[PDB]
């Protein structure tokens, strides 16, 4: 697990650090159920962070982890709909419904605002698709954001 | 300047205009078609000409001029 | 029961059943076409075994279909194959105030249906056009007012409704089928430079409103007798495909001029040809 | 156990059957627990295992079932279907507990043991009623989230076994069901040819409305919502067909997911063939042929091409938007070129007509 964490701590190779999560649940397998229920946790983080949000279901409708069900494996089902359906509030009421234990670990806290940019552009790339020229203040009311820093965020990525 | 073999096909009508019993005949395209056999044999028996090597100038001729 | 004893007494190289079904269907007259007068048309249709011309009952089979398609059917199925029925004699030796009421009858049929959409050639058809002469103009005038096009004419012949029955019931499709017409006339009409008409100009050759003409060419694409695009902010269209119609002998006259100085423009191009790719073949 | 248990256990539980109706439920539920133990090693166990069903269906039915009961079946279900080969019997057992998973409300439960039964068919030649229950309980497992395309060869197959062909009013109602998915369901090239395979029917256009409804989406362009609400929002009421009509209207949640749906594919009819007959029409226009505001307009065009099923470049400030408009590089020449064969095919179409046409006036 711990090979993992600080692996992850720096945020160089997801890929290999899902790899340690990966054999650091396999151990905790049906002889330690409080160590094995927050290993899903660290494993459909990365995953998110790995930026594929569907492999998130693909796994814990998987038969091994079907046994495992709880609260947490609830929350991380949830902000892997929000990001699916790429949008900005649906990922707002996930944090907030689940707030106890989404928002309250120490890594977590860490990870949530470099999990918010990737999915403040990614929303930013959906609503801005479907057409040609037209106007900012639009896009700040279908946001539901402001209108200078989207605006600044706009120009990040044509640069 | 062509390819002179023709065939037709038979069709019959009970139809528009002409009479009550009514058939004339429609022309189905019409090539000669080649086998490994008889290529040895086709082309034995010209020795006159045969304007062969493909480059930039067969097309020219055989479906430019 | 007189019918069934001739129909299975007739067993001879002659076909029984081309007769006996179409005596089956002439004596349905009585009442009834929904069970037996309809299997007389629906089961003999592929009895015909490679005779053309079957003219014993070349016509009783296609007048049977003629009294059973005026009756309860569209208009139209009456309209295609009394064609057939009235195209297997030359001198009818009828009278002929029978055949100019049976192509008026004929007349009635190609004008309420709506899958009919010729008038080129059953008006250039040269054995029922002259023989409602000076009888019934009003029919004959209306049939060119079609190949005209125009909302006009056919307010001329307003005033000569002959024969009523059938005619307010389709009232509101007859005045369709003009606004119809009148796009495939000027599509033909206009050169293939541009034949890009505008909705302001079918608002005025048409005299319909704006805001059904969008409706009217949805309808011509769908049913296909014209093939173009649609713009909607600069109010024109691409006409591109239309429906081929008939023409006399002076239409052949721009085809054979128009044709003419473009068999030269063959001869110029190759005169390039086998005068500089000259030696590269002999 | 050679020809000796069949009646030596099943004579017990012959008892057993007698007692279930008699006998108060303190003393058989020790009944049960003491012949439950020999079900492994020595009981009903050479081929007659349905005699046992009925005995662990006699569980349940002391308490007349509850939740938790209800899921204490799924031990003995699949088991003895590898028990004895058997066509009816076996089926009737295992058909059952799913409408109880469906008072558990559990969907992915349903599934799995309805997976056992849907290639065990070919039972219906005895039985007029059971395979009409295997279809009676696959609608709500069918109906509930969103699948109005598997209930497609579902309610064609209500169509079937030949008993419906003669309830003439209750075949009304299996022709509302034959109708009313055909629609409803998202578009698919199964839907494109489901309109012909329910067309084409004899005694489908009996009905004078249900003819002219699969007419209008074979067809060319809606009168919009509300010039046809007026023409077919009132006859789901009318004749004697009433009841899926009032599937639609009874459960006003179901009706409102099934007015709006409705409402979905009427509002989606337009945009196929806007995009196939326009180049490029405004704004204003086409909120006005949906009858509804241009902001909700502009969502309908957002999750469809998001969708990319209608591709569109629309525009918020000039309301130009546009249909099937690319850049276009090479398809000017490419179009051209096809042409040209087309063309040159037709030259040679007419060429060899002629010249048979002349050999039929001045031949000899």
């Amino acid at each position: 697990m711990q090979s993992g964490i600080i692996h992850a701590a720096e945020e160089k190779d997801w890929k290999t650090a899902y790899s340690y999560f990966y054999e650091a649940f396999e151990g905790y397998d049906s002889i330690d159920s409080p160590k094995a229920i927050t290993s899903l946790k660290y494993m459909l983080l990365c995953k998110i962070m790995l930026n594929t949000p569907e492999d998130v279901q693909a796994l814990v409708s998987g038969k091994l982890a079907l046994r495992y069900a709880g609260r947490q494996t609830e929350a991380l089902k949830c902000v892997a709909q929000a990001s699916k359906n790429r949008s900005l509030a649906d990922f707002e009421k996930a944090l907030t419904d689940y707030r106890a234990e989404l928002r309250d670990d120490p890594i977590i806290s860490t990870h949530l605002a470099k999990l918010y940019d990737n999915l403040l552009e990614q929303n930013l790339i959906r609503v801005i698709e479907p057409f040609s020229r037209v106007q900012i203040e639009h896009i700040s009311s279908l946001i539901k954001l402001s209108k200078a820093d989207v605006e600044r965020k706009l120009s990040q990525m044509i640069l | 300047l062509g390819l002179p073999t023709e065939a037709y096909i038979s069709v019959e009508e009970v139809h528009d205009d002409g009479t009550p019993t009514s058939k004339t005949f429609e022309h189905v395209t019409s090539e000669i078609g080649a086998e490994e056999a008889e290529e040895v044999g086709v082309e034995h028996l010209l020795r006159d000409i045969k304007d062969t090597t493909v480059g930039t100038l067969s097309q020219r001729i055989t479906n430019q001029v | 029961t007189f019918l069934e004893k001739t129909r299975e007494k007739v067993k001879s190289s002659d076909e029984a059943v081309i007769l006996c079904k179409t005596a089956i269907g002439a004596l349905k007259l009585n009442i009834g076409d929904l069970q037996v007068t309809k299997e007389t048309i629906e089961d003999v249709e592929e009895m015909l075994n490679n005779l053309p011309g079957v003219t014993s009952v070349h016509s009783r089979f296609y007048d049977l279909s003629s009294k059973y398609y005026q009756t309860i059917g569209n208009h139209a199925s009456y309209y295609k194959d009394a064609l057939r029925f009235l195209g297997c004699v030359d001198i009818k030796d009828l009278p002929v105030s029978e055949q100019q009421e049976r192509a008026f009858t004929l007349g009635l049929a190609g004008l309420l249906g709506e899958g009919v959409f010729n008038f080129g050639e059953l008006l250039m058809h040269p054995v029922l056009e002259s023989l409602r002469n000076t009888d019934r103009q009003w029919l004959i005038d209306t049939l060119y007012a079609f190949n005209s096009g125009n909302v006009e004419r056919f307010q001329t012949l307003k005033t000569a409704w002959g024969q009523q029955p059938d005619l307010a019931a389709n009232e509101a499709q007859l005045l369709r089928k003009i606004q119809l017409l009148c796009l495939m006339e000027m599509t033909f009409t206009r050169p293939a430079n541009h034949r890009q008409l505008t909705f302001e100009e079918i608002a005025k050759s048409a005299k319909i409103t704006v805001n059904e003409v969008e409706l009217l060419v949805m309808k011509a694409l769908s049913v296909g007798l014209v093939k173009g695009s649609i713009d909607e902010v600069d109010k024109r269209v691409h006409m591109t495909w239309v429906q081929p119609r008939v023409l006399d002998l002076q239409q052949i006259k721009g085809m054979k001029d128009r044709l003419e100085f473009w068999c030269t423009d063959v001869k110029s191009m190759e005169m390039l040809v086998e005068h500089q790719a000259h030696d590269i073949l002999t | 156990r050679r020809s000796q248990l069949k009646q030596a256990v099943a004579k017990m539980v012959q008892q057993c059957c007698t007692y279930v109706e008699e006998i108060t439920d303190l003393p058989i539920k020790l009944r049960l627990i003491d012949t439950l133990r020999m079900v492994t090693e020595g009981k009903i166990y050479v081929e007659i295992e349905r005699a046992r069903l009925t005995k662990t269906l006699a569980t349940i039915k002391e308490q007349n079932g509850d939740v938790k009961e209800a899921a204490s079946i799924l031990q003995e279900l699949q088991v003895e279907t590898y028990g004895s080969m058997e066509k009816k019997e076996r089926v009737e057992f295992i058909l059952e507990q799913m409408r109880l998973c469906l008072a558990v409300k559990d969907y992915i439960r349903t599934q799995i043991i309805s997976k056992k039964i849907n290639t065990k068919f070919f039972q219906e030649e005895n039985t007029e009623k059971l395979k009409l229950k295997y279809y009676n309980l696959m609608i709500q497992l069918d109906q509930h989230e969103g699948s109005y395309l598997s209930i497609c060869k579902h309610y064609r197959a209500i169509y079937d076994t030949p008993c419906i062909q003669a309830e003439s009013e209750k075949w009304q109602q299996a022709l509302k069901s034959v109708v009313l998915y055909v629609i409803l369901a998202p578009f698919d090239n199964e839907q494109s040819d489901l309109v012909h395979r329910i067309s084409g029917d004899k005694k489908l256009e009996e009905i004078p409305k249900y003819k002219d409804l699969l007419k209008l989406f074979t067809t060319m362009e809606l009168m919009r919502w509300s010039t046809l609400v007026e023409d077919y929002g009132m006859e789901l009421r009318k004749g004697s067909l009433e009841s899926p009509a009032t599937d639609v209207f009874g459960s006003t949640e179901e009706g409102e997911k099934r007015w709006k749906d409705l409402k979905n594919r009427v509002v989606e009819h337009n945009i196929r063939i806007m995009a196939k007959y326009y180049t490029r029409i405004t704004m204003k226009r086409m909120a006005q042929l949906l009858d509804l505001s241009v902001d909700e307009s502009e969502a309908f065009l957002s999750n469809l091409v998001v969708n990319k099923t209608i591709f569109a470049k629309v525009d918020r400030l000039a309301g130009i938007i546009n249909f099937q408009r690319p850049k276009d590089p090479n398809n000017l020449l490419n179009d051209w070129s096809q042409k040209l064969n087309s063309l040159m095919s037709l030259v040679n179409k007419t060429t060899h007509l002629i010249a048979k046409e002349e050999m039929i006036h001045n031949l000899q």
